[PDB]
């Protein structure tokens, strides 16, 4: 698995 | 596309007596479709949390289950993959690669989630998908104490899941995305 960035989508993301 | 949360090993309350405050921050209702569960909630304490995020709440028996009533291992569909689950204490020794790959014959599934090791995983072996969520809470297992909180969300379309890891490292919540195709 690859780590992701600050601007990088994940679904619990807050929105 | 359909969110899949994959837990267990929480170890509520005898090891551990919540999940991370940063973790129950993320985990609100309204967003997951389905729960996977490995098992070693022990109560319905953690039952009734995982019903508060989603309705489809799926748990195999831990050893250490008081809820004698969950099955020992289950097989899902999920868009079109094929998915296995049982908590993995029947893995000898544990978390042997072969073993594992030996349960995914035997269940004949494209992903096998298992838990046990209180230590995540998530790859690729011989064209099928591996995932271990660890244990959520980190509790100790029965080897060690250093162990990460975490778990994982599975998001399935079609023939593409990527699976998004979730752990409590730093003090902070870092996340890591990882990406299998059915053949």
């Amino acid at each position: 698995a690859v780590p992701l960035e600050f601007g990088d989508y994940h679904p619990l993301k807050p929105i | 596309h359909m969110l899949v949360l994959v837990l267990g090993d929480l170890h509520i309350p005898h090891r551990c007596n919540s999940l991370p405050a940063k973790f129950k921050k993320l985990l609100v209702p309204g967003k997951i479709q389905h729960i996977l569960c490995t098992g070693n909630l022990c109560t319905k304490e953690s039952y009734d949390y995982l019903k508060t995020l989603a309705g489809d709440v799926h748990i195999v028996r831990g050893d250490f289950d008081e809820n004698l009533n969950y099955p020992e291992q289950k097989v899902v569909t999920v868009g079109q993959f094929k998915i296995g689950l049982i908590h993995g204490h029947q893995v000898i020794p544990w978390g042997d690669m072969a073993s594992l790959a030996l349960l995914q014959r035997q269940f004949d599934v494209d992903i096998l989630i298992s838990g046990h090791t209180h230590k995540f995983e998530a790859f690729e072996h011989e064209n099928k998908f591996y995932i271990n969520p660890g244990s959520a809470t980190g509790a100790y297992n029965a080897l060690e104490t250093n162990i990460i909180p975490s778990f994982v969300l599975m998001d399935i379309q079609a023939s593409t899941v990527v699976t998004y890891v979730y752990q409590l490292i730093g003090d902070d919540v870092k996340v890591e995305r990882i990406e299998y195709k059915k053949p």
